[PDB]
This record gives C-alpha cells, structure tokens and sequence, in this order.
C-alpha cells in the first residue's frame, strides 16, 4: 500500500540479507555509532545548562 | 489451441537479481492488459494440494 | 546529451547497477538534473 513509512533498526547490519535492504525497500540507511567530540560537548551542555563551553 | 488439443494455459517466469523490476513490470503488465492479480503464497499454513488445485 | 553523459559516467563508475539504486539516486536529487549528472561518484561502491 502507498503512503507508508517503515522504520527498521538492527545492531548487526552484516546479518541482514541484501535483498531485505535495497533502494526501494529501504530508501535511507544511516549509521548510529559511538560518541564524537561534538556529540559529547552537546551532551554536556544539555545535561548541565549554564556552564561555560 | 483448441483445434490441436493443446491445453489453453500459459506460464511466464521472470528471474534476475533483486531490484531490477520483476514485480513492477508484472504490475504494469496487469494494468496494461486490464487484468487483475491473484496473489498466492505457496509457503502458507492452510494451503494443501487439493486446496491449491 | 545529458542523459547520454549520465549513462556513460554511471557505467564507467560502477559495473553492476540495478534500476532500484538509480531510482533512489534520482530520489536524492529531485528537480535538479545538473546535480544528478554531477554527483556520479557517490554511486561507486
Ligand atoms: N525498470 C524499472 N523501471 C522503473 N523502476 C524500476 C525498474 N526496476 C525497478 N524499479 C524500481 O525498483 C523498485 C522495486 O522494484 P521491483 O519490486 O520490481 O523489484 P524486484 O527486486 O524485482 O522485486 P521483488 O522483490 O518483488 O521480486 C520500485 O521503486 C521500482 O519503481
Ligand atoms: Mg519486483
């Protein structure tokens, strides 16, 4: 059916059969990895508002 | 077909790597010929030989 | 000629490209033929 959005998540992307994730069954794959410098800075700013950068 | 005793049946097979356009072409052909599509799943639980026939 | 150039660039970039990936790539660049013609290299595996 048209007008549908499907979100899929997994921890081991290597385990997904390539036919399950192709451009037309999954239109955008994004990698959510560990923290970076900017991510840690933003988390610190959000958790403790008011402190100097 | 009738004059030669050949059964009036025909079948088609489309094979290829995923994402190349099998199902889309089948839908387009069904639309072009003004036919309907009878989706049948062989690997079902209630499907038997007599029921399939 | 833009279509011919895009086809040649894509075929030079990758060897086996499925129509679904081409459709997705076109989805990325909506109403921007120049961007699609320019950003061929993103299709290389
Ligand atoms: N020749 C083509 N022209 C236009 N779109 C195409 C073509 N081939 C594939 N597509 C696109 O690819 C996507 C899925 O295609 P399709 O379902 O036909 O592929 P498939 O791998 O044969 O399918 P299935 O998994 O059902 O067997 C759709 O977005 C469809 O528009
Ligand atoms: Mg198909």
């Amino acid at each position: 059916t048209e007008a549908r959005i499907v979100f899929m998540t997994t921890n081991y992307i290597d385990r997904l059969d390539p036919a399950l994730i192709r451009p037309g069954r999954v239109d955008l794959k994004e990698y959510v990895g560990y923290c970076s410098h900017w991510q840690l800075t933003q988390m610190f700013q959000r958790f403790y508002p008011g402190q100097a950068p | 077909y009738i004059d030669r005793g050949i059964p009036y049946r025909r079948g088609y097979l489309l094979y290829g790597p995923p994402g190349c356009g099998k199902s889309s072409f089948i839908t387009a052909l069904a639309g072009e010929l003004e036919h309907s599509i009878c989706l049948l799943s062989l690997t079902d639980s209630s499907l038997s030989d007599d029921r399939l026939n | 000629s833009l279509a011919e150039n895009f086809a040649e660039h894509v075929l030079k970039a990758t060897s086996e490209i499925s129509p679904a990936q081409v459709q997705g790539y076109f989805m990325l660049y909506k109403n921007d033929p120049m961007g699609a013609v320019h950003n061929i290299e993103s299709l290389r595996p």
